[PDB]
């Protein structure tokens, strides 16, 4: 038994489009705290780990210190494909079912029987990375859009503190500086690094922009790209990306 | 012969496509008490039914009752010159079928597109000698969430009476979905003359609620213990359109 209100629905919905872009099937890991979704994609590419604090909703209680959620993705978000804009929803729990309650204009429930979902170790967060960068959701949303059409490996790279994103494709090439000098970034700092991701998987991550309006990217050479996209309640949805044969 | 006018052009052809959820061709029937159409999907379940009485007819003329049968040729040929601008319908019956001018409101001018059918006989209006036991009314907004809500879950809607709310539920497997209309969230109207439960094609909702497109107005839904569902539409400008749906037993 669990009980969640998220006031806006569509910004929501966006977080699980994006996590089902990596997973097929996930765990909503449920606490006091609130809500934490982890897990790696079936290419072993990727690892992102979702944290929607209790302050992140309206209506928060438990029944119990950990309550482990499995439900498929396509499902739940075939079920937020039905969302009415207008409508608050309201996710809820007990022994069988998970339950998503569209509520507003009227009341709407769809029931999903819970599901074995395999558990989920990162192991384990911290180590770091030589370059740190801070900007806009929406700026770094604006540049992989236009990039993710163009070549299938994004390069990475950073230079006296301005950030740099590169495709090389079949038919074009475009690069772009970030610099704090023209505020395109909010802050940047760190080493002058080089690597390179594969797009899709990046690009996959821009639909945050629609939950997130600030992000934090960290990264280096011959290691992984941390995008962390920071929500309203000190909230955030993390996204590691394996770097390329280097 | 048949002299018609119609004052309103828009929903003269949101009619005519709403029929089409349930034929691909079109019995007009011109009585003296006005035009109906009434036609069934050909496993009897779904009925489509068009009622415009004489009077809310700028200007209705017959020699005598006759019918004409739209095949479905002439229905696209129709449809085809569809529009929601304001105006003007002249229908007469001709020789060879049909004649149709429309005329707009502003730019005033008129396109005429002659109909090839073959003229028949009327039939009468047989109107399921059932009164329901539970009302209700809403618009097509709402009915239009719910056919899409039961659709994502389930071949099947299951509609139910509950104490002052309407219980709406669909999914065969574990896969489920529940929606509770009440007065005001978001029925404007609400009775229930006693307790009723019954079963319909969530795919024959979807096509009935589909033939509400083009119409502004609120919408009736009724039913009965093991009976039909009527839908009913009165459009802004005159007539009604409805539709049945017979039950799964
Ligand atoms: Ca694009």
């Amino acid at each position: 038994m669990m009980k969640a209100k998220v006031i806006d629905a569509v910004s929501f919905s966006y977080i699980l489009r994006t996590v089902g872009d990596f997973l097929s099937e996930a765990n909503f890991i449920v606490t006091k705290e609130g809500i934490r979704v982890s897990g790696i994609d079936p290419s072993r590419v990727v690892f992102l780990d979702i944290f929607l604090p209790s302050s992140y909703f309206e209506g928060f209680e438990v029944s119990q210190e950990k309550e482990i959620i499995g439900f498929k993705l396509e499902d739940v978000n075939d079920i937020l494909k039905r969302v009415l804009k207008d409508d608050t929803l309201i996710l809820s729990s007990n022994e069988s079912k998970l339950t998503l309650t569209f509520d507003g204009e009227f009341t709407r429930s769809f029931e999903l029987p819970l599901i074995q979902v395999e558990s989920t170790q990162p192991p384990s967060v911290n180590l770091e990375f030589p370059f740190k960068a801070q900007l806009l959701t929406i700026t770094f949303a604006d540049i992989i859009d236009e990039l993710s059409d163009l070549g299938e490996v994004l390069n990475i790279h950073s230079k006296e503190n301005k950030l740099y994103f590169e495709v090389i494709g079949d038919l074009s090439t475009a690069k772009v500086e970030l610099s704090t000098d023209n505020g395109t970034l909010l802050e940047a700092s760190g080493a002058d690094v080089s690597s390179s991701y594969g797009m899709e998987y990046v690009a996959n991550t821009t639909k945050m922009r629609r939950a997130s309006d600030s992000m934090e990217l960290y990264f280096g050479s011959q290691i992984p790209l941390k995008l962390r996209f920071k929500l309203p309640q000190e909230g955030y949805g993390d996204f590691y990306i394996a770097p390329r044969a280097d | 012969m048949v002299k018609i006018v119609y004052p309103n052009a828009k929903d003269f052809f949101s009619f005519i496509n709403s029929i089409t959820n349930v034929t691909d061709s079109i019995i007009l029937n011109f009585t003296e008490d006005g035009i109906f159409s009434r036609h069934l999907t050909e496993d009897k379940v779904l009925m489509a039914i068009m009622r415009i009485p004489k009077d809310v007819l700028s200007e209705y003329s017959i020699d005598s009752p006759t019918s004409v049968k739209l095949d479905v040729s002439s229905v696209k040929k129709i449809l085809s010159k569809a529009s929601s601008k304001k105006a003007t319908i002249e229908l007469t019956e001709t020789d060879s079928g049909l004649k149709i001018i429309i005329r707009d409101e502003k730019s005033g001018a008129k396109s005429t597109i002659y109909i090839k059918a073959e003229k028949g006989q009327v039939e009468q209006l047989t109107e399921p000698k059932v009164n329901l036991a539970v009302n209700f009314t809403t618009d097509e907004s709402v009915l239009n969430v719910i056919a899409a809500d039961v659709t994502l879950v389930g071949e099947e809607m299951r509609i139910s009476t509950e104490e002052d709310k309407i219980k709406i539920e669909a999914g065969e497997e574990g896969k489920r979905y529940v929606a509770f209309l009440m007065k005001d969230k978001p029925l404007k109207e609400l009775s229930i003359d006693t307790s009723a439960s019954s079963s319909y094609s969530a795919e024959m909702f979807k096509d009935a609620v589909k033939g509400l497109r083009g119409f502004s107005a609120p919408t009736m839904v009724s039913f009965g213990e093991n009976l039909p569902m009527k839908i009913d539409v009165e459009a802004v400008s005159g007539g009604h359109m409805i539709f049945w749906i017979a039950p799964r037993l």
